[PDB]
This record gives C-alpha cells, structure tokens and sequence, in this order.
RNA sequence: GAGGAAAUGGGAAGAGCGGCUUAAGCCAUUAGGUGUAGGCGCUUUCCAAAGGUGGAAUCUUCUAGUUCUUCCUAUUUGACC
RNA sequence: GAAACAUCUAAGUAGCUAAAGGAAGGGAAAUCAACCGAGACCCCGUUAGUAGCGGCGAGCGAGAGCGGAUUUGGGAUUUGA
C-alpha cells in the first residue's frame, strides 16, 4: 500500500448510503404497505401538493396589488470603501478617472452591469484622497464625501448598445461592425445625467465649473 | 352600449400578441400556481410579504381601528409558506 | 488647388497620384512648417489608395514637433486599426511631446501602447517618465511604470 | 409477479475551487480536451411605481459563496401494481 | 383535469381523406429595433416557466437579442446617350 492506487482498494470517504427499497418483508420495516398507511386518497397517490380540502385557499383569498413595470432600470450597486480598499491594494489607479470599465475590469462590477452603476455610500470613512468618478447614479452622502476630499462625480449617460460598447470594444472587432456612437438621452431621461459618455474610456475627468 | 370591457376585448383581440399554438421547450419545468404571482412577493429575510383583505369594499361594516390595521402589510404564515417555497416561489 | 477641387475623390478619372508625388511633400510640410494641410491630403489620399508607411511615420514627426501629440497618437490609433507596421522610434518623440508640455499621464498612457505594441524603451526614459509621473504627485503611475521594468 | 426513469425544485451527508460553474457546439476517440452565451453570488435590505439607501468593531479589524456525487421528498409525465 | 360542471383543458391530438418529392416546406424585408444600430430562410442552446392569455381559476405560454450549425445569392437592372 505504498502509494499503490489499483483497482482493488479504491473506496470514498463515507460508506455508500442506498436506496430504500420498500414493499419487501417484515423485518426491513418498510414492507407491506411501504410507508403509506392503510387506505385513503394518499395511499392510493392520486393526491396533488397543496390542495386545501375544499376551503378557498390563502392564494385565493387575498387581494392583488399594483402593476409591473416593463421599462425598470437596474444599477449595480458599489459602495466608497470597496473602491478605497482597492485602491490601497494598488489595483485602481487613484490618478486616473474611474469610470465604469475601471471597475468591471478590478471586479468590483458583478459579472452582469445591467443598466449602469450607483455609487453608495457605505464604507465612507475611508476615502482620503480627490477621486474623480464617472457613474450612472450617486447618493447624497457619496457625493457630499466625495467632494469634502476635494473630487468630483458626474452623473454619465449610456444606452444598453453603448454600455456594450464601452465595456467590450473587442466584441464589435471580431463581429466587423465598427464602434458606434453614443446617443442622448431621452427626454424622461434628460435631467438624470450631466453629460452624454465618450465611447472610448476617457481617462481624464472634466471639471464642472472650471 | 360600448363599455370598458367590450373595449379592452376590442382591444386585445387586435393588438395583443397572440398565444403560440404549440411549445418549443423540450425541458421540463416546474410551474407553480398561477395565483401565487400577483398576490405574493418575496423577501430576501426569507418570509414572504402579503396584503391585508378587507379593503375592497364594505367599509361601513368596519371599525376605525380595523380601517387603520388593514392598511399596513403582513407576512405569510409558515405552514403555508413552506409549499410555494418548495414550488420554486423564492426561486 | 488641387485639394480644393477634389481631384482625387473621382471616380472616372483613371490616372492616380504617384507616391513621389506626396512623399517628399509630406516630408517637407511636416518637417519645414504646418502638418493640418499635409494630413488632410494624405487623409484623402488613404479614401482611394495609399497606406504608404513613409508618409505616416513623417505626419508623426511633424504633428509632435509642431505642439499637437494628440494628432500622434491619433494617426499611430490609424496605423494600429489599419494595420501598418509601428516603428519603436515613432513613440519616442511621442512621449517626449508629451512630457515637454506636462502630461506624464498622457506620457504614461503612450508608454503602455508601446509596449503592447511590443517594444522595450530604455531606462534613460524609463527614469525620466518615472521621476515626472513622482513629482506631480502621481504615485501609483509610477509604480505601474515600477512593475514593467522589474518585469 | 407490483416504489421505477428523465427533467426541474426543497433538504441532509461528502468533496473541488476561492468567486464558482458551463449549455449547444468544435477537435480527437484503445481516450479525453476545449467552448463565456448563460446561471448563482458579491449586491443595497423600504417600495404598487417613481423615488431613496451610514454593516460591525474601536485598536495589527471582521465583512459571499458556488458546482458536482449519494440518499429522502415534491411538480409534470401512465407514476407502487 | 378543473377534486361536480357549462367558457377553458385534453388538442389541432387520435382518426378519416387528397396530392407531391427523395426530401417537402421556407427564403433574400411593405423585417426588427430605438435616434444608437441590425440585416434572407430552417435547426440546436439561453433569455424563461419570465412578459402575456385565462370561470385572471385550473392551466396555456412567446418575440427580439445573444452563443452555435450552414454560410450565397441570382434576375428585372441600367446607357455609351
Ligand atoms: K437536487
Ligand atoms: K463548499
Ligand atoms: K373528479
Ligand atoms: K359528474
Ligand atoms: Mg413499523
Ligand atoms: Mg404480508
Ligand atoms: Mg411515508
Ligand atoms: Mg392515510
Ligand atoms: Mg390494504
Ligand atoms: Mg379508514
Ligand atoms: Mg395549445
Ligand atoms: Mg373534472
Ligand atoms: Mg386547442
Ligand atoms: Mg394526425
Ligand atoms: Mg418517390
Ligand atoms: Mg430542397
Ligand atoms: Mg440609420
Ligand atoms: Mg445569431
């Protein structure tokens, strides 16, 4: 058995647990009439998961409520001490512009971005430097933290077509399709942002008033 | 004369798109009740939020206090939230 | 007169510009004076049909020694989509455009295209682009510039 | 001569990785290797919808899971006979 | 089946009949998208048991996009005048 693996002494951690044969003799304990009972509606199994006897059920007995929505908008959620913590990890550059492909290529973005990205404001005790940001949606208190160090966020527009490609240039390169242009908002849209993106990630911010 | 309801069926005959006649899924999969959909939405604590009945009509038949009690929302009982979880509900 | 009366852009016309007759004025305009008139002739010249890598490699020169980098960077973005073959001395005068007018970032940016490009520079530059990127206060471009030249 | 098969759910025991894992397909089969489209998590909690969103700890900080195998049950199928 | 039943389901299924071919059918936009763009037709995977239909009950159940297989367009149709 030094360090012998053949055929004949393979086994795994546990025994093997196996089957429950029922309906055999006396002395398996599950033999004449399994594990059914005598007679019924359940012994001969013509009966269906959550039926309620007759009553009206609690499914039916209770009221609907609102509508959906087919035109919702999901942003992935990002909080400031996640990006701090990656930028004292040396993974974001702190000099540059974080705009969304940033931070779908260190992974702070799940692997589906949706919509865009809120910035949140959890962790907010730990940013220490000015940070220029470029997201779809931010809070009241990452903003007001934000520009207390001195930085800045813009609030950035892009469609579903235009966040494809922003974030997968390379997708249009092997399809043959040239890269597309960005488009404006629509007017429900309009006062949600500041400014339509660049389709190629710009890495320098621009200031607001100056 | 031409109500609301003769109007939405106008309606829907025309421009609703219409029921494949046939499926295309080879898979089996599970469905559970209709009437689970637009009644039940569940919670990422793990219970399941409902609304209180009695607030369609027949007001005069209640008290003020149950007036202001049905309007706050309520959770599914266990017993019966343990069968639309295990009919993939909560996904 | 001649671009102005797109003479090129003909379709019917059937004799088509020779390359000795772009490419010692194309050197002259991008080494002697203005580089705008000498890219937007070779710009027409590339909607019918020269991809000459001379002409290119000399717009570089000129656009970086007139004060504009960014048409540089822009023109190396055409020859790398196009695929015309990039020198390495091409993204030297690049960089050093870019740090005579203050731009270590945009300096650091054109560094990264070089080497995905696939050319080593030397440390002469190496320690010139490491200590501009330190004292404007970018700390961690400089470090990034650290990791590729341990690597 | 009568509790059995597939697919999808609810769980228990065991294991891989640390984000995890592929489906159709493709290249070879004395046999495996590839394939990121997709799914779950990170993730943000109220709310019909718009809208809105400070975890803990003070003292070298804690901060997530997913995919298989076996077994017990549920749904759709003739469904123990 | 809906724990009865009448709209619904079973199901355009079983069955009967007619015609054609080794395949048949479909096919190169009076098509989708959303102010950015895609580019005929059929088959396999995902979206997704989701949107929608429904004594809004039981149940029935997409399209577009994206990943594959095949990869193809031709004609009227071009005009020197
Ligand atoms: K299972
Ligand atoms: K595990
Ligand atoms: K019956
Ligand atoms: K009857
Ligand atoms: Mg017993
Ligand atoms: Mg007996
Ligand atoms: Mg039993
Ligand atoms: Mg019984
Ligand atoms: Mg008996
Ligand atoms: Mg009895
Ligand atoms: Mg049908
Ligand atoms: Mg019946
Ligand atoms: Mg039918
Ligand atoms: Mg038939
Ligand atoms: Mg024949
Ligand atoms: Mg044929
Ligand atoms: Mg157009
Ligand atoms: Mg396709």
């Amino acid at each position: 058995a030094y360090s012998l693996l053949s055929l004949n002494d393979l086994r795994d951690n546990v025994p093997r647990k196996l089957k429950t044969r029922k309906g055999r003799g006396i002395g398996s304990g599950k033999g004449k009439t399994a594990g059914r009972g005598h007679k019924g509606q359940k012994a001969r199994g013509t009966m269906k998961f959550g039926f309620e006897g007759g009553q009206t059920p609690l499914r039916r007995r209770l009221p609907k409520r609102g509508f959906k929505n087919k035109f919702k908008l999901h942003f992935q959620p990002v909080g400031l001490g996640k990006i701090a913590k990656l930028i004292n990890a040396g993974q974001i550059d702190s000099h540059e512009l974080i705009t969304m492909k940033t931070l779908k290529d260190v992974g702070a973005i799940g692997k589906q971005i949706e919509d865009g990205v809120r910035l949140m404001g959890r962790g907010a005790d730990e940013i220490k430097w000015p940070l220029h940001f470029e997201v779809s949606r931010v809070t009241v208190r990452a903003k007001e933290v934000v520009e207390a160090a001195g930085g800045s966020v813009r609030r950035v527009y892009y469609n579903k077509l235009g966040l494809r490609a922003l974030l997968k240039p390379e997708w249009f390169e092997k399809k043959g399709r040239l890269l597309p242009k960005a488009a404006r908002p629509p007017p429900k849209q309009l006062d949600r942002v500041d400014s339509i993106g660049r389709l190629p990630a710009p890495k320098k911010p621009i200031p607001f008033y100056a | 004369n031409i109500t609301s309801k003769d109007k939405m069926a106008k309606w829907k005959k025309k421009w609703r798109p219409r029921t494949p006649i046939t499926s295309k899924v080879k898979k089996v999969k599970i469905k559970f009740y209709s009437s689970y959909k637009d009644r039940f939405r569940p919670l990422n604590d793990g219970t399941i939020l409902r609304w209180k009945e009695g607030k369609r009509h027949n007001a005069h038949l209640k008290s003020k206090k149950s007036k202001r009690r049905l309007r706050q929302p309520g959770l599914v009982p266990p017993a019966y939230a343990k069968v639309m979880k295990k009919l993939n509900f909560c996904n | 007169t001649l671009i102005e009366k797109e003479i090129i852009l003909r379709h019917q016309d059937t004799l088509e510009m020779e390359p000795s007759a772009y490419n010692p004025i194309i050197e002259y305009l991008c080494n002697n004076g203005q580089t705008a008139k000498a890219e937007v002739l070779f710009r027409q010249l590339m909607k019918r049909g020269v991809q000459d890598q001379d002409a290119l490699n000399n717009l570089i020169r000129g656009h970086a020694k007139e004060g504009n980098p960014d048409s540089s960077y822009e023109i190396l973005k055409i020859m790398s989509r196009r695929g015309v073959p990039r020198e390495s001395n091409a993204y030297e005068l690049l960089i050093k455009s870019y740090m005579s007018k203050g731009e270590p970032g945009d300096a650091k940016t054109a560094l990264d295209s070089m080497v995905e490009d696939g050319h080593v520079p030397d440390s002469s530059l190496f320690r010139s682009v490491i200590e501009s990127l330190f004292e404007d206060g970018r700390v961690q471009t400089a470090s990034r510039v650290m990791m590729i030249m341990i690597d």
